[PDB]
């Protein structure tokens, strides 16, 4: 494209999980890393609360192709319970900018 | 004149892995043999009070609050359940001397096997009763008790089980009639209980709930060789079945981790055979024993086969120090996979109490404990009744991948602990 | 040479329609007439000791743990409530004999009517005081208590209630002048209480709040019939009303359902003419009775007016043993709607108690109680103050096709239950 | 024959500027001066008994429950503390006479100094030993204990210090020489106490973490002028210096706001040099005094330096009535930045006791304190420890346009107060 | 544009803190007011539990220009405790109404 593009993130919403068997607590930890073009953009983690990803990326022209990297990985409660994690869908939307359609400030 | 009653246990425990004290119970098994395996430090105590007496009347108040803790740390922050708090007269009727009229919240006669630390009939709870009535051959006594689940009943007519989801309150009817002499030394006693889910006006259980069942229990206490030996039969239908101590839960629907209800249906019936005595031998050997055979045959095929026998000798070389000796075996089959997962523990403790007999409380043990399991079968837990459609049902050991069950190991611990009862 | 005493009550009751027991109060009702209606175990454990002693000086140190499970299970794990820890030295100052200088959390000087299980004079918290002067024609006694909401105080200039969630603290500071001896065999006392709300720097309450507020309060005791009569008068104004028992609320902010501070301003005054009292008729006959009349009115309009009349008469077939009635009648009416709601309550029970008063604890009743209510208003609590404009408010038994209230119905209970104090 | 112990304090205060009574602490200090200084009402009930004894041997069992409360309201939910529950068998021992054998929850021998309510040598918890081996010059005690960390372990290797959530737990080994003669009037008392993180099998810590510590402390207590003087030196390396007292913290990783991981990492070493004591002069004046020196030294930066010093005297006018003043500075400086928090607090009040000592309890003080501050860092808490830094660091008080710290400011409150151990 | 359509706000996550400090409990709220031509159509607060707000707002062809407005203020714990709030971005889409392809009743 000849113009300046936005890549929006929309809201991602991952989250861990706790159990506590015999009195002892263990969790479920869920990590979200996103890579720009190789570059760490952003670390989440989510133990009990939802924790929301939305964002936005500025792509000039003629700067190259963007790469956006979604890494996720869900830790074991212990060695024989499973991780309990959720994780939405990737959901990604390319926008011009400064359009005249509608505009923000 | 406060009376100060009650029972206490706690101690220090290392494993020889690592790490604290790991304790060792079947599963499937209900109990598991505590000397050497008590995993936590546990204590009732009682501050009753008789707070009238006139001739032979008299009224007795009693409480019992008790804590339990994980016994990990110095300041160790707890909700302690207020477990009794109720008054009994006696000989206040006329009519029925030496009966005791009662109200409150109660430990109402239960009946347990100390070695394995199993109550076999427990209606305790709030309710009030008539006990002690002299009826020539032998004792009966008439209590309704109260329990409750924390779901299991809908406001409206539904079909999604998540929406039963309210507490339902359970009523059990018990009547005894013990001390029948029926052979030099020997004394029977048989109850029954009737439990039923009391459900509230426009409140209704799930489709095809147990709601009401029965427990039946017959007791053979013989004096031999300076102890006692009991034989015990039991037979529950229906939701007397899911406890199996004489307590009712006839919705079927419990919660899982993450709250939402799911189906534990328990129609079908309970057979238990059970034998267990202590005895002392020689003026140096005391002796405890049990044995029991535990069939819960359900209709959601889910109930298990339960083969437990354990001993435990004990020495005294002094009237204070003596060496405990319990060796104990346990074996539990699923009824819905056919698997028999079995251990078998050993632990040698050196103790000094507060007596020469084997029941003889303030106690200070050293002791190490060994056990060796083989497990083919787990009950599967992991994420939700929802995403799980084998939530809480019993799988074998290699089910799909997983990782059901303690596997094929064994462990050794070793520590000190104090127990007592006053 | 500890002191064990407290208060205790537990029992197991059906409703007749289905169900564990339900207890009747009609709403705008600050208490409900409590034979046969008691929903909980409630205990009170008080372990005290005279610690030092000499010729007439001493030092008293006591202590009050209480709990209020559900009496539905048999383990109820709660949060114990630290209600009282003080310790009080008696005769310590010579320029005034008899008095006392007390310090610590205290169950300061309870007035109450037993039948409705209702306190009209109760500062009682953490405080000091020096209590019981001879002033000759009385006794004057003076104290400082604390009280505290939960929200009230925002840390910065705002006009979003929300803001206003930081817990404010409040003082009570009272004088009494008791025993003051006007007539033959009776006796008068008048109280002062004026509650503030002790702001912190820089810290500011939500526009229009009372801030303040007093409690006059004048009773007279008689003796009469190997009994008495109480008949009290009491007036308050501004945050002094919200509870009427002489602590002070003056932020005039609450949280809702979902922790969102949302206004109940108190500004206003209350009037409360009380009589109750408890008599000896006979060498068989005993009595209590009680009738009050209470008007809140605010300034917002949500007060209410509130008519009490009960009698409690047994009739003593036994020195322990005797047959217990209690007819009771309430009404309500709002000041926002003007709808009135009434009931009446009937109980017929029959208890063993130790002694042969109406008084005499270790008492066990088994009681019918029957209950009929219509019901023209309640208070909506649906949803949250956000999306709730009448949030709190006293609105019609349909308003918009809402219900509110419990309804014009009619319900029967029964059951046994246990109540001591030593 | 219940035996009830305990302690207790508990009052009511007002601050000058405004609010419930502050109380008044240096940022980086471990302990404040008590008198007039209580935030909270707090009670320890302890209902022990001597369930048996033969001859010389004697069994006896203690319990200990605990109550911390904010003293804001009368009722007041908490989660009491199960802070000891033991038995101690005394004399049973053929081999070592006076020794006893102890296991259970307990407060296992803690030194500790009264007017800044500091223990220096505080090893409670649950375990068991072997106490009061007699040997000739002095006493040997032996003995284990077990404390806890909320998180530390990983089941799994990991690099992310938020997998390193699972509770760990920590065993340490007590052995004591105590009650040297060395001097007339001048005993001696030495200490060495290794801590050490037992991971569970397949378990692991981060790397870096300390796993281990040592804590050797050296007392001499004289007795001078009807009273004592208290020379301690100790020295902690590792995992006994963040907590500092005699128990381990290997794992070194914390709970952050919202319950994520972060490195507290505490290799370095700890020096403390103590002197305290408790003095009479005349018949008419008492005193406390302390002076302290702590010097923590990590390699992380994170450490301090602490000075105290301390002042209480007290003047009997009457065997019942006395002044009491206080006078206590601390200075504490960071060793990452450098800076120093200073303070200086004097208190007067005038207070009732059952005695005619600085140590006769059952007191009731009225009390005005003043506390100057002038505090140039702090700790920077805000946030969580993913978006914050410096979450737990010390930072100067105007660190980027942030507040740290408590300022350089001043405050007076007052009120009235108990305190009791019986 | 000759026909009415549809600005739909996407699902906007705002959400507060609550911290306890010396027994002391305080709030961080976190307040969204979404006003639509000067005229307020939304105002929510949060102080645990996540707050979602996604909306429809018809804007007839004719009529003129829409403006959305949307403020978020975060109140703090206590005079020394920054706020500690989060708040997602503000993502809007314009459609048609009554397309061709999907068609929602």
């Amino acid at each position: 494209h000849p113009f300046d593009r936005q890549i929006v993130v929309l809201p991602l919403t991952f989250r861990g999980s706790k159990r506590t068997v015999s009195g002892r607590t263990t969790y479920s930890m869920c990590y979200l890393k996103v890579l720009m073009n190789g570059a760490v953009i952003y670390d989440g983690a989510a133990n009990e609360a939802v924790q929301v990803f939305s964002r936005i990326v500025d792509m000039p022209a003629g700067r190259g192709n963007v790469i956006l990297t979604f890494t996720l990985t869900s830790t074991r409660h212990s060695a024989d319970i499973p991780p309990y994690t959720f994780a939405s869908d990737v959901q990604v939307m390319v926008i011009k900018k400064q359009a005249l359609g509608i505009s923000v400030v | 004149a406060v009376d100060f009653h009650g029972y206490a246990r706690s101690g220090i425990g290392w494993t020889g892995s690592g790490g604290e004290q790991q304790c060792f119970q079947t599963t499937g098994a209900q109990s598991k043999y505590r000397l050497g395996n008590e995993c936590e430090t546990y204590a009732e105590l009682k501050l009753g009070q008789e707070v009238w007496k006139e001739g032979d009347k008299s009224f007795y108040f009693d409480t019992n609050v008790a804590y339990s803790v994980a016994q990990q740390n110095d300041w160790e922050a707890t909700d302690p359940a207020f477990r009794e708090a109720n008054v009994q007269g006696k000989n206040l009727i006329e009519w029925l001397p030496g009966s005791t009229i009662w109200a409150g919240k109660r430990f109402y006669q239960r009946h347990d096997v100390h070695m394995i630390d199993f109550y076999y009939w427990d209606i305790s709870g709030p309710g009030a009763g008539l006990e002690n009535i002299d009826v020539g051959f032998g004792k009966l006594s008439l209590a309704a008790t109260r329990s409750s689940e924390a779901g299991g009943s809908s406001s409206f007519a539904s079909n999604n089980i998540y929406d039963y989801t309210n507490e339902t309150a359970n009523d059990v009817f018990d009547v005894r009639l013990a001390q029948m002499e029926i052979n030099p030394g020997g004394t029977l006693e048989l109850g029954v209980d009737y439990g039923r889910a009391n459900l509230r006006d426009n409140y209704r259980l799930v489709d095809g709930a147990s709601k009401d069942g029965w427990l039946f229990t017959a007791e053979h206490t013989q004096s031999v060789l300076k102890g006692f030996n009991k034989f015990v039969v039991q037979y529950a239908t229906d939701s007397m079945t899911s406890q199996g101590k004489g307590l009712s839960q006839g919705s079927g629907v419990a919660f899982d981790n993450e709250k939402f209800a799911y189906n534990i249906n328990n129609n079908g019936h309970m057979l238990r055979i059970l034998d267990h005595g202590a005895i002392s031998m020689g003026d140096n050997w005391d002796m405890m024993y049990v044995g029991m055979y535990q069939d819960i045959n359900w209709d959601n095929d889910n109930g298990t086969k339960w083969w437990t026998v354990g001993i435990r000798p004990m020495y005294k070389w002094t009237p204070i120090m003596s060496t405990v000796m319990e060796i104990g075996y346990d074996n539990v089959e699923s009824q819905r996979t056919g698997d028999k997962n079995n251990q078998y523990k050993i632990t040698l403790a050196q103790q000094w109490q507060a007596g020469d007999s084997i029941w003889s409380r303030p106690a200070i043990r050293v002791f190490a404990t060994y056990a060796k399991w083989d497990e083919k079968w787990g009950y599967d837990y992991n994420g939700d009744s929802k995403v799980n459609p084998n939530y809480g049902k019993a799988v074998p050991a290699d089910f799909n991948g997983g990782s059901f069950g303690r596997g094929d190991s064994d462990e050794w611990t070793f520590g000190a602990q104090m127990e007592i009862w006053w």
